[PDB]
């Protein structure tokens, strides 16, 4: 996964990536393999992006969906 | 015919959970900041702040008050797993003292509540991989011991817990607990345990089959002396059940009791999801919340038919 | 201590004598012991030691009694002393329903 | 007279305890008019006037007593309790 590179705005060692309908996320200080792996869905994504006014907070959007997907990922 | 005005309380982080106490003057509040509030209602019937401190390091999800009869406890669950009891220790100024935690949730604690008073001092914690445990304290004059009485494993990620009201020497407990998992395959997502004396365990007795929607809250409705108990489900509409037990046979006592399940109201007035779901203390008024940022309060009619009553919006404008 | 109590002042004699080193001896005698609500054992203390809950309950406000409170000798009810004094400010009969004049046979 | 007592019983009006009496029969129309209403004060005040202590020994007039008590409680009426 090599797409969509972006870093958490409050967690500057938290990374996301993202290839074809599946997403992991990496730690920048211990980046040796993903620290976790999203659901896969059905329909490629499309795009993927932190919330900058709210804390662990990502979202997606795939291809050809009208529904985007939401992730916490403060819980640690 | 519902009027509202705003409370002068001052509150810096966004609020998460509020609680009222049986007599309706006190409240506990739980804010973004893992921070828990206390408030006190004057004679004069003004608010004041009592207490304030930190409790977990997650998040703090709901907090609870307990029956007066045990004293003046309090329960919270956390997004760290915990869920901790504090007691109030006066000297005079309030100081709130941690009691006990519990931590033998594997994930983040969802829910927990308390059971009825005529049970004792019991406890219920539903935990996000699918485990309701249940605690009891055998000694009441001391907090800091607690039991886990039961397990229950419900292949369903738990959303929210309910226990019955009830109060009847004819009703077993009984438990209802939801689930908010959106997987696309179309399977139930209520079910209710109801104990066996003769068995000492619960059961599950019966699953609500015509929700697959995820469920965000489910509240009982007091009993009230009623021949029949009442549910509340909140989902993308509003729904509301009635489960009438039959007349179980002399000739041989078994399992759970049937029951017979019907939908008497369904609203979809909210067109969102609907949030949070609550009764009145005669189990009479429905109060629900929805991503719409609109309240609306419901009530029967002289046709015993469900109907609308009052409509307000959260910034407290009325509509 | 004795002298101020020859004076007629009480509450100055206690005040002194909290500062005794030498602490006097119980009460040797008749004592009370309360039925446990849950149990109805005869329990002495405010908690039980079978059942492990509150074991006295106000007769008015129906909650747990820990600190100071009346009853009646006569009737077997009582509770909060608060609650009790304002019951019986204004009304003569037992507040549980008993039919006893509890003031006519408590106070000899 | 039997079917417009079964018609009351099943509709749950107060106007039919001249019919039935205080007995079992008023006992299932109280209880349907509680289902409809959820009034407890009034079912209970009734209940007491010269009821036969066989009937007062019913389990379900008790849990209304109680859940009245309880009701008042919550209001801090103990006086009026
Ligand atoms: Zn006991
Ligand atoms: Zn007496
Ligand atoms: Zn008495
Ligand atoms: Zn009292």
């Amino acid at each position: 996964a090599v797409q969509g590179v972006t870093v958490d705005p409050y967690f500057h060692d938290r990374v996301a990536s993202f290839y074809e309908g599946q997403v992991a996320i990496w730690d920048l200080r211990k980046f040796e393999k993903p620290v976790l792996t999203l659901t896969e869905q059905p329909k490629p994504l499309t795009k993927v992006a932190w919330c900058p006014t709210r804390t662990g907070l990502l979202a997606t959007l795939t291809r050809d969906s009208n529904i985007i997907r939401l992730y916490d990922m403060q819980h640690t | 015919m519902f009027v509202a005005r705003s409370i002068a309380a001052d509150h810096k982080d966004l609020i998460h959970d509020v609680s009222f106490d049986f007599h309706g003057r006190r409240m506990a509040t739980c804010s973004s900041d893992q921070s828990v509030k206390v408030w006190d209602k004057s004679e004069s019937g003004d608010w004041h702040c009592t207490a304030s401190w930190k409790t977990h390091s997650g998040s703090v999800w709901r907090v609870t008050w307990a029956h007066p009869e045990f004293g003046q406890v309090l329960a919270s669950c956390s997004f760290d797993r915990t869920a901790a009891v504090w007691e109030e220790i006066v000297g005079g100024q309030s100081h709130w003292v941690k009691r006990t935690t519990l931590v033998d949730s594997r994930t983040s604690v969802t829910d927990v509540k308390f059971a009825p008073k005529h049970m004792g001092l019991m406890l219920a914690t539903c935990s996000a991989d699918g485990i309701v445990r249940i605690y009891e304290a055998p000694d009441v004059m001391n907090l800091s011991q607690w039991s886990l009485q039961h397990e229950i494993s419900c292949k369903l990620s738990c959303s929210c817990i309910s226990w019955n009201p009830s109060s009847s020497r004819a009703h077993s407990p009984m438990i209802a607990v939801g689930s908010d998992d959106s997987s696309p395959n179309a399977m139930a997502k209520v079910q209710i345990f109801e104990y066996n004396e003769n068995t000492r365990k619960y059961a599950k007795a019966e699953t609500l089959m015509t929700v697959t929607d995820p469920v965000h809250d489910i509240a009982f409705a007091p009993n009230l002396g009623r021949s029949f108990h009442i549910l509340a489900i909140a989902t993308k509409d509003v729904r509301i059940f009635t489960l009438k037990p039959v007349r179980k046979e002399l000739t041989s006592s078994g399992g759970p009791t049937k029951f017979e399940i019907h939908i008497v109201a369904q609203f979809d007035n909210h067109n969102s999801q609907v949030w949070r779901v609550s009764w009145n203390i005669t189990g009479t008024v429905l109060a629900s919340s929805g991503d719409d940022g609109c309240v609306r309060l419901w009530k029967a009619n002289y046709m015993d038919n469900w109907k609308c009553t009052g409509i307000l919006k959260g910034n407290g404008s009325p509509v | 201590g004795e002298i101020l109590y020859r004076w007629g002042l009480r509450e100055k004699r206690a005040e002194v004598l909290k500062f005794v080193s030498c602490p006097p001896d119980p009460h040797k005698g008749i004592e009370f012991g309360v039925y446990c609500s849950h149990c109805r054992s005869e329990v002495r203390g405010t908690q039980c030691a079978i059942c492990k809950g509150f074991t006295f309950q106000c007769a008015i406000c129906h909650v747990a009694v820990r600190g100071s409170s009346n009853f009646c000798l006569t009737c077997g009810h009582g509770g909060h002393t608060s609650h009790m004094m304002e019951w019986f400010r204004t009304q003569e009969v037992c507040p549980t329903g008993c039919g006893c004049h509890c003031l006519l046979e408590s106070t000899f | 007279i039997e079917k417009l007592t079964n018609e009351m019983k099943e509709a749950g009006n107060l106007e039919g305890i001249l019919l039935t009496g205080l007995t079992k029969d008023g006992v299932d129309l109280m209880e349907s008019y509680v289902d409809r209403t959820g009034d407890v004060q009034t079912a209970s005040y009734c209940m007491l006037q010269g009821s036969p202590l066989d009937v007062l020994k019913d389990e379900r007039v008790q849990y209304w007593i109680e859940n009245y008590r309880n009701l008042l409680d919550a209001w801090r009426f103990w006086h009026k309790r």
